[PDB]
């Protein structure tokens, strides 16, 4: 599956708690 | 009846996405305030790459509905659960704000 961390496009740092 | 249709009288430029969630939709949300609309919840981030960056969804946008479930006064648990406990594709009724 897709990593639970990725990339905000808000501050571009690699984040997790996506919905 | 299509519990959510009403959204489109008070909201006519809300819009319907169709977001399939593979692991994850793709965003954050928040309860916060708009100075044309009020409170409620609004997209507070945006994954790259994901299935909602790709639908449209914008950072900012107003949720109105996910599914048939309206959010107009839904609070943060609230939200956040429908969002989460949503499978397959998910109707999300947006409004962007301009």
């Amino acid at each position: 599956g897709p990593g639970s961390r990725g990339k905000s496009t808000v501050t571009g740092r690699m984040i997790s708690g996506w919905l | 009846s299509d519990e959510t249709k009403f959204i489109f009288d008070q909201f006519p430029k809300a819009r319907t996405v169709q977001v399939r969630k593979e692991g994850f939709l793709g965003i954050m949300v928040i309860y916060g305030k708009h100075a044309e609309v009020g409170s409620g919840i609004f997209i507070s981030d945006l994954r790259e790459g994901s299935n909602a960056e790709l639908a449209g969804v914008k950072v900012g946008d107003m949720l109105l509905a996910v599914n048939q479930d309206v959010t107009l006064e839904s609070n943060y648990d609230d939200a956040t659960g429908l969002l989460k406990r949503a499978e397959g594709v998910v109707t999300m009724i947006l409004l962007t704000l301009k």
